[PDB]
């Protein structure tokens, strides 16, 4: 019912070897070279990326800044206001950068920040120009 | 098996079924009702089984009926029927018995049999057991014909058949017990040797084995369930189905070298882009920090704006810190995968040099029990005789082969030295003509109502011909002639006056340099207790070795045997013996393959006896004069003894029916 296993058989790989005479010897050099081709195109990006990872030397360590690790608080200091109205310019919605930061106030007061001010920072026109951008 | 199904079994009929034979002489039983049918069935496996339990005196009618119980000795002509069948076509009293009614008084009706090989002795003895005039032509000075012994002091050796396929259901069980034969059995440990003069490990001994045993499966299932059975119109072979499997196998090593190379690349190419992801990440995070710091250099207080810069540029290099971080704990996942599939790398080949060199010689053994190179062989039908193989362990005759036509032979009317020449079979008789052999000059001919022809293949195949035909014999028997297979292998005998290979070891093999001398001296038989080493020689390599010189190739074999024992543990033979099978005019060839092109129904016709012409125009359908045995004759036993000898029962059946009458059918 079905080839002894580990024998590889298939109707259409039969017709392939048998269509004439070195059909045969044809299917195994256009194997036998693709081989040699990939093996190729592997010593060849095997390289391309031996340099890349050179170029990462040192990796991203000679650039990075410490944890500020500020508590997070409640009041709307008239600086971190400031800090906030800019954050909104130059980042929008994106509500976690605001957050990072203004440093010391959670994403959700943040919400409150876009809602209560709003008019009187006229976080409608700010945001719409964020968007020219 | 064990009862009277025992008999039945081991006489090669089901027992419980009316065989088609049976069927046509009791066709009153075989149509009526399901009772008689097995009470036939039944007298049937009880006789058979009388005479097996002791064959060495003949079992008349009446021990028959008398050793029978109720219901079953009720009915005496069913018995009488049964035991006449059963005598009639050698299922009983064949073979070499006392005779407890001595032979007939006046012989009847005269038949004169071409050949003293095995068939040709069998049928004669059951002709004349038949009360018949018979009379064996023969073109040798020795009976048996293809069962050849060679003798010289103590030496010993068949260059003719020697095994016994198992003694289950084998008719020459029957003989063997009638015959003093010598049956050890075959002890069926290999080991090969390759052209060094080393054994080849169990490793390798096994791996190959297995793999050419696996080949061979999937060849028939190329054959049976694909239906790979012609090519270009011509039949396949063996041997070309054969390779078109090892192909698609070395092909499909490569299939899968390459979607594993290829499973690399497609990896270490997202590594490729990765990695420049990354680099363009250390180059925006290089810049970012530059500005940070620039920023920072602003010495407070300063203004808001000057502030949000330092507090953004801050959260826009811990974003690219946090991205690039990511995407080398993804650099840090593909960098192993990469060895990981670098470390399952699939097989580098199908096979090696020293692998399709071992599996040569696996095919070589094909190539011996063939007797034929692969390549001629049928694919859907050279295995065909397979299904009816006799269960045991195959055998050896010890004190030679020999020894069971000389059996046969005796009380028969053996005239040696007479070949014959010209086989004439008309409406109202024959004539055979033969010469003598010595003296080709002298001539002798032959009257007889029938002519049985165990003729071998070979001699059939001759053109032009060993014998002519008169008249010619019908395009449906010489066309049966042409296709069907004859083959050749051939046997050296080297006796010694020691032992010098492993005594326990009744066999070892030698592996060959090539593909094309897979066969030349490719394995060895200590069969006997003398010193004596006998070695085949089969394949495309067996025609060729008959080519060359007796010395040459005891040299070939010294050579091969100094590798494997020792340049000096291997002394000269004293007595050397080189078979010539395919030389030898009486028999042009060994035995019959399935040649691609014949089915196993040419064997049918291979038998199908003649019928001449009417004489005077316009006259009754003849009675048919010309008979046909032989190894070659017989579908379901090819190329055996035990084949040939049940042809001969079969055909001295025939004709007793033709001229004798068959009374056992009313």
């Amino acid at each position: 019912r079905k080839p002894p296993k580990g024998m590889f058989l298939s109707q259409e790989d039969v017709e392939a070897v048998s269509a004439n005479a070195t059909a045969a010897t044809t299917v195994l050099r256009q194997l036998d070279m693709e081989l040699v081709s990939v093996k190729r195109q592997i010593q060849n990006i095997k390289q391309t990326n031996s340099a890349l990872k050179e170029k990462l030397d040192g990796g991203i360590e000679p650039y990075r800044l410490p944890e500020v690790i500020q508590k997070c608080n409640a009041r709307w200091t008239t600086e971190e206001q400031l800090l906030a109205v800019q954050a909104i310019r130059k980042y929008g919605r994106d509500f976690q950068a605001i957050s990072d930061v203004i440093g010391n106030k959670s994403v959700v007061q943040v919400k409150n920040f876009f809602v209560n001010y709003r008019r009187r920072f006229n976080i409608d026109e700010v945001l719409q120009e964020w968007e020219a951008e | 098996p064990s009862g009277v199904e025992g008999a039945a079994f081991q006489s090669r009929l089901p027992h419980d079924r009316m065989t088609s034979q049976e069927a046509a002489c009791f066709p009153d039983i075989i149509s009526g009702p399901q009772q008689t049918q097995k009470v036939f069935l039944f007298i049937r496996n009880r006789t058979l089984q009388l005479w097996l339990d002791n064959p060495k005196i003949q079992l008349t009618f009446e021990a028959t009926l008398q050793q029978l119980e109720a219901p079953y000795n009720s009915d005496t002509v069913l018995v009488h029927r049964v035991h006449s069948y059963l005598e009639r076509h050698g299922l009983i009293n064949f073979g070499i018995y006392k005779r407890i009614k001595p032979l007939p008084t006046k012989k009847t009706g005269k038949v004169i049999i071409i050949g003293s090989g095995v068939s040709g002795l069998a049928a004669a003895r059951q002709l004349q057991s038949f009360g018949m005039d018979v009379t064996l032509l023969e073109a040798r000075d020795r009976v048996g014909g293809r069962v050849a012994t060679f003798r010289k002091g103590n030496y010993v050796a068949d260059l003719g058949a020697m095994v016994v396929t198992g003694l289950g259901g084998n008719p020459m069980a029957v003989v063997s017990k009638q015959v003093n034969m010598e049956l050890a059995k075959i002890k069926q440990k290999c080991p090969l040797y390759e052209a060094n003069g080393q054994a080849v490990p169990k490793e390798k001994d096994e791996m190959v084995e297995q793999e050419f045993n696996r080949l061979l499966e999937a060849t028939s299932y190329l054959s049976h369930q694909l239906d790979f059975n012609v090519l270009n119109n011509k039949p396949v072979s063996l041997g070309q189905a054969l390779e078109v499997v090892i192909q698609l196998q070395e092909k499909h090593v490569k299939d899968e070298q390459i979607e594993h190379w290829k499973k690399i690349v497609k990896t270490q190419e997202e590594l490729k882009e990765l990695l420049n992801k990354m680099v363009n990440l250390k180059e925006k995070i290089k810049e970012l920090h530059q500005q940070y710091k620039e920023a920072s250099e602003v010495k407070p207080p300063r203004d808001i704006t000057a502030e949000f810069l330092v507090k953004s540029k801050h959260r826009d290099l811990t974003a690219l810190c946090k991205e690039y971080d990511e995407l080398a704990e993804t650099q840090g996942k593909l960098e192993e995968k990469l060895q990981e599939l670098e470390a399952n790398p699939p097989s580098d080949v199908y096979l090696s040099s020293r692998d399709r060199q071992i599996l040569d010689w696996h095919f070589a053994n094909l190539e011996f029990a063939n007797a034929t190179p692969l390549s001629t062989l049928s694919l859907k039908h050279w295995d065909q005789d397979d299904d009816f193989e006799f269960t045991g362990s195959h055998l050896t005759v010890r004190n030679g082969y020999s020894c069971v036509p000389v059996a046969l032979a005796e009380g028969l009317d053996i005239k040696l030295n007479t070949a014959v020449r010209q086989v004439r079979y008309t409406a109202s008789g024959c004539e055979v003509i033969a010469v003598n052999t010595r003296s080709t000059s002298q001539t002798f001919i032959y009257k007889c109502d029938a002519v049985l022809c165990t003729l071998p293949l070979g001699v059939l195949k001759q053109q032009p011909p060993a014998v002519q035909f008169v008249p010619p014999l019908p395009e449906w028997k010489t066309s049966a002639v042409q296709r069907m297979g004859f083959g050749n292998l051939n046997k050296v005998v080297l006796c010694f006056d020691r032992v010098f290979w492993d005594p326990s070891v009744n066999l070892f093999g030698h592996v060959g340099s090539t593909t094309a001398s897979r066969g030349e001296l490719f394995l060895f038989w200590n069969l006997y207790k003398a010193p004596i080493l006998l070695a085949l020689v089969a394949g495309e390599a067996a025609g060729i070795m008959e080519n060359i010189s007796d010395d040459v190739i005891v040299g070939r074999c010294l050579a091969i045997l100094k590798g494997i024992f020792g340049s000096s543990a291997v002394p000269q033979p004293k007595e050397t013996v080189v078979s010539r099978w395919r030389a030898d005019p009486w028999a042009r060839g060994s035995y019959s393959y399935v040649a691609a092109g014949s089915s196993g129904n040419d064997y049918d016709l291979m038998a199908q006896p003649i019928t001449p012409g009417p004489s005077i125009p316009g006259a009754p359908q003849p009675i048919p004069r010309l008979f046909f045995a032989g190894e070659h004759t017989i579908r379901n036993y090819p190329a055996t003894v035990h084949g040939a000898l049940l042809s001969g029962l079969r055909e001295a059946g025939r004709i007793a029916d033709q001229f004798l009458g068959a009374m056992y059918t009313l």
